[PDB]
């Protein structure tokens, strides 16, 4: 549970956290291991593992449609604002192996401030693919959501951004 | 309970015409006030039938639950809450001496639900700075007496307590519930707020002075809630600056500016632009009013020219009691006040020049 | 104990159902069968090879871990 | 319904998530048991109907990007002060695996009074954005109380960073970058030829923060629009405005 | 001794001096409870 | 509070009692040169037991 889960928040969905096309990890059982209302909880902590496997998919089909070198430059800014995201799912585990008491909500506290971050950076990603920004317009979709005003992810998009502008002054550095 | 939401609206209309520079002063939500849990105050066994030193548990955990407000199974409070005085109603069929030992203990619950319902009622902003922090310093030993009837808890649980023994332990915190239920009655009744309840903190510190189990509450008390008007009385007297979002400190400051505002006939920055009021004095400084007054308007009128003034070393005030250091600090900031405003005009705005060439 | 992660059954037996054999491996041995797997090795018995396609082997257990994680993760390393 | 099973649902009324034994029956009430216990009960899930209004505003207002610069950084430090209180949920979890301190009554007080505080804050910043929001959290920082007082004025630094942030850079870098009117200031595009400083910029008068006078807006517009004409065609704040504006002031005007 | 504290904290005019020897006089009654507490805890004491 | 305020009443100049402790007890209605002559006078009922008048008239 308390592994399955610090997997599941990871890429492996796992027969507790079963993944659908349209809603992901979405662990929907009567178990009386866990107590009734954790499921909700459960639901709440899901939607940042389901955005993660989002992501994953995202930059893994990248690196007709969409194409280009900037979703080659803005995917490899998401693997780094997901590093932390990484680590600190290592973290969770150490600590969770040697005591044997801690529940879940240690997890919801540790992993809050991954729900700031997540969240107003999936519409960054859903607008580049519902709208095709291939181009050079990437650059304005993520500048208009960098102005932000919550700043875990007013931070994490200028992280996404400066490595476009590493593409873009190299391209306008050849041409100059 | 209808009553009160008049009295707050009231009040916040003086405020409202009295200060128009600071807009939209703040108020609290209505449910703030409508909901009844946020405040503190809100299968069963035919009780004849046990053996005695049995109903003594029982009436024991029903008191240790009544004395953070919420009601027990065989001893309910009364909701009636008329006037202030709160009561309680304990089963009819009991022991005649459990019966008077349960009145006995009683009176600090009375005297808990009346000192939460003054926190609550008493922090919203309308009733001013000072009565804020009345309550906001109530509330940490209303905090304390939540510890203490944690750890009758976890002694009522390892069978180790009765109500004898409970009667001792009370002790203590009994007298500091009294003093602080009267002083909240006294505060209330009289509609005290700014000075006035910094007036009357100060008359009951004196009421007992060799006691030192309320003494030292009410020093402590007062050395909290003055933590507010002193904190405007020290810019007051250091700055020409009221903010006193409330009226609710002795200096106030009329709008004179829109009759005179041009040769400012009335001389008002010296005849009715900072005037006093009589009833919100906190009568420690009557001695000293007139000349706090002077003091700080003779502030203003070099902060409004724009050179910054500033006390050579402020020092914060602190209530006291026996001992009226504070006299000598205002004293201390009304000479150089004095200097600083004759000194002002006297090489800026250069008087001597001007009347010269008049 | 959440140690012994899908050992307790008890979600299959509301209904009634067979339990499938499982080799009940260790979490460390998994690691180390992964790592002779990363260098170049042939033949293991966790990833079993047949027609030059590496496949996690069908039934491996291990104490906290739910078979189907293991499964993702263990395809995921045969992957590569 | 013995009070073992009580202490175990209460302990998730706080986050919000609906307990066995205790549910929000009625929608807009609190949550309701399904004696004295049952009414100790209610007095603790209070927190949890206020986390409710706080999270639940939180949540939406974050992914409204319509709600502003200032708003966004509102939601942002009432999430991260949800975040400390998770931090004391967890160690109650910890605690079970006794832990009735009349059933947390001591250990839920404080948090108590910091989450009425923010769920009074939301609603007296409903409707309002910008410099007004950042004007309601300077109206509730004039409260006697020093605890509240303390949580709402580091509130009020955060949320009217960004509004100070437009101040010093509308000041300083030489442009205004609002897309929403996050600012008392509102630039009109048109010709401008020779009538260019007279018109293009104007003061707006709902978005000038409680917290500054009048005519400090309209010296701050002075200073904005000499700066930014000088590229395109060449406690208030502990009373340091009063200070920085009029040295930029005369600065710029001299310069210009 | 107990009545007499109960009437004289309930009247400011028995004076200053006064209310400190009725909260003297209290400080002797609190450890006479305790005594009383403990002839209970031994009670289970002739 | 009888030695604080003896000890009040000396070293700084005071007498606060709203009700009949002290033994001092001072007139009012005295504003002129008559303080040193009257407004001040030795009730001879709240003289505590153990100082003696010499002691007491010393302490006025």
């Amino acid at each position: 549970m308390i592994h399955e889960l610090l997997l599941a928040l990871s890429g492996y969905p796992g027969s507790i956290f079963t993944w659908n096309k349209r809603s992901g990890l979405q662990v929907s059982q009567d178990f009386p291991f866990l107590h009734p209302s954790e499921t909700s909880v459960l639901n709440r902590l899901c939607r940042l593992g389901t955005d993660y496997i989002r992501f994953t998919e995202f930059i893994e089909q990248y690196t007709g449609g969409l194409h280009g070198i900037y979703l080659r430059a803005f995917c490899t800014g998401l693997d780094s604002v997901l590093q932390p995201y990484r680590q600190a799912l290592l973290d969770l585990e150490q600590e969770f192996l040697g005591d044997p008491h801690l529940s879940i909500s240690h997890v919801n506290y540790f992993l809050d401030q991954f729900q700031l971050l997540f969240p107003s950076v999936m519409v960054v990603v859903e607008q580049i693919k519902s709208q095709k920004i291939h181009g050079c317009q990437i650059l304005e979709t993520v500048y208009k959501h960098s102005c932000g005003g919550l700043p875990p992810v007013r931070s994490a998009l200028e992280k996404i951004l400066a490595v476009c502008h590493g593409v873009m002054y190299k391209q306008l550095s050849a041409w100059m | 309970l209808q009553q009160s939401l008049e009295l707050k609206r009231k009040m916040l209309r003086d405020k409202q015409n009295k200060k128009n520079s600071g807009q939209h002063l703040p108020i609290f939500p209505a449910w703030v006030y409508e909901r009844p849990a946020l405040i503190g105050d809100f299968t069963a066994l035919p009780i004849g039938t046990l053996p005695l030193a049995s109903q003594e548990s029982a009436v024991v955990e029903d008191l240790l639950y009544v004395l953070v407000g919420v009601d027990g199974r065989y001893v309910s409070a009364q909701p009636l809450a008329g006037r202030q005085s709160r009561t309680f109603l304990v089963d009819p069929n009991l022991d005649l001496s459990i019966r008077e030992l349960v009145h006995r203990i009683l009176p600090v619950a009375a005297s808990y639900s009346a000192v939460t319902r003054f926190i609550e009622e008493k922090s919203s902003f309308e009733y001013g700075q000072v009565n804020h922090a009345l309550a906001a310093a109530m509330r940490t030993l209303v905090k304390e007496h939540l510890i203490l009837v944690s750890q009758l808890e976890q002694l009522h649980r390892q069978g180790l307590l009765s109500l004898q023994k409970l009667w001792f332990y009370i002790q203590p915190a009994m007298r500091t519930m009294d003093i602080l239920a009267s002083l909240a009655t006294s505060v209330d009744k009289g509609e005290c707020l700014g000075g006035s309840t910094l007036s009357l903190l100060h008359d009951r510190s004196f009421s007992y002075t060799g006691d030192s189990q309320a003494q030292e509450l009410c020093l402590y008390l007062t050395k909290a809630a003055s933590a507010p008007y002193f904190e405007v009385l020290e810019k007051w007297i250091y700055r020409g600056i009221i903010h006193d979002p409330y009226s609710e400190f002795m200096v106030e400051e009329h709008e004179l500016r829109k009759e005179r505002i041009q040769e400012d006939y009335n001389d008002k920055y010296w005849d009715q632009r900072y005037t006093i009021v009589q009833q919100q004095i906190p009568s420690f400084l009557q001695k000293m009013a007139d000349k706090i007054l002077s003091t700080g308007k003779y502030l203003n009128v070099v902060r409004e020219c724009g050179h910054d003034v500033t006390c050579p070393v402020a020092k914060e005030i602190i209530y006291t009691l026996k001992e009226r250091a504070y006299v000598e600090q205002i004293e201390k900031a009304f000479n150089y006040a004095s200097k600083v405003l004759l000194d002002f005009l006297m090489e800026e705005k250069e008087l001597v020049a001007h009347l010269r060439s008049i | 104990n959440l140690a012994a992660v899908w050992d307790q059954h008890l979600y299959s037996s509301d209904p009634l159902y067979v339990p499938d054999d499982r080799v009940l491996v260790t979490e460390t041995q998994v690691i180390r069968e992964t790592l002779w797997l990363l260098s170049g090795v042939k033949k293991l018995f966790i990833f079993q090879l047949i027609d030059g396609k590496v496949t996690v082997r069908n039934n491996i257990i291990v104490t906290h871990l739910t078979h189907s994680c293991l499964r993702s993760v263990l395809e995921q390393i045969a992957a590569y | 319904i013995t009070e073992a099973a009580l202490v175990r649902d209460i302990l998730y009324v706080f986050q919000g998530i609906d307990g066995k034994n205790i549910k929000m029956n009625n929608t807009e009430n609190c949550y309701k048991v399904e004696r004295s216990l049952r009414d100790t009960a209610v007095r603790l899930s209070e927190l949890g109907w206020l986390h409710n209004k706080i999270r639940r505003y939180t949540d939406q207002r974050s992914l409204d990007r319509s709600f502003g610069l200032v708003g966004q950084s509102f939601c942002a430090a009432l999430h991260q002060e949800l975040r400390e209180y998770y931090r004391l949920l967890s160690v109650l979890h910890s605690q079970l695996q006794s832990l009735t301190l009349r059933r947390l009554l001591v250990w839920t007080y404080d948090p108590k009074i910091r989450l009425k505080t923010l769920a009074a804050l939301v609603d007296h910043c409903q409707g309002r954005k910008g410099g007004e929001l950042a004007s309601a959290v300077h109206a509730y920082t004039k409260t006697g109380d020093p605890y509240m007082r303390s949580l709402v004025q580091h509130i009020l630094s955060l949320v009217s960073h960004p509004v100070l942030s437009f101040l010093y850079r509308w000041i300083y870098d030489g442009e205004l970058e609002d897309t929403y009117h996050e600012f008392f200031v509102a630039s009109d595009p048109t010709v401008k030829t020779d009538r260019l400083w007279h018109d293009k910029y104007t003061l707006r008068k709902s978005m000038i923060p409680s917290f500054m006078t009048m005519d400090q807006s309209r010296k701050v517009l002075l200073i904005g629009k000499s700066i930014n004409f000088l590229h395109q065609v060449c406690t208030d704040l502990e009373n340091a405005f009063q200070g920085k504006i009029d040295a930029a002031y005369f600065e710029t005007s001299k310069y210009l």
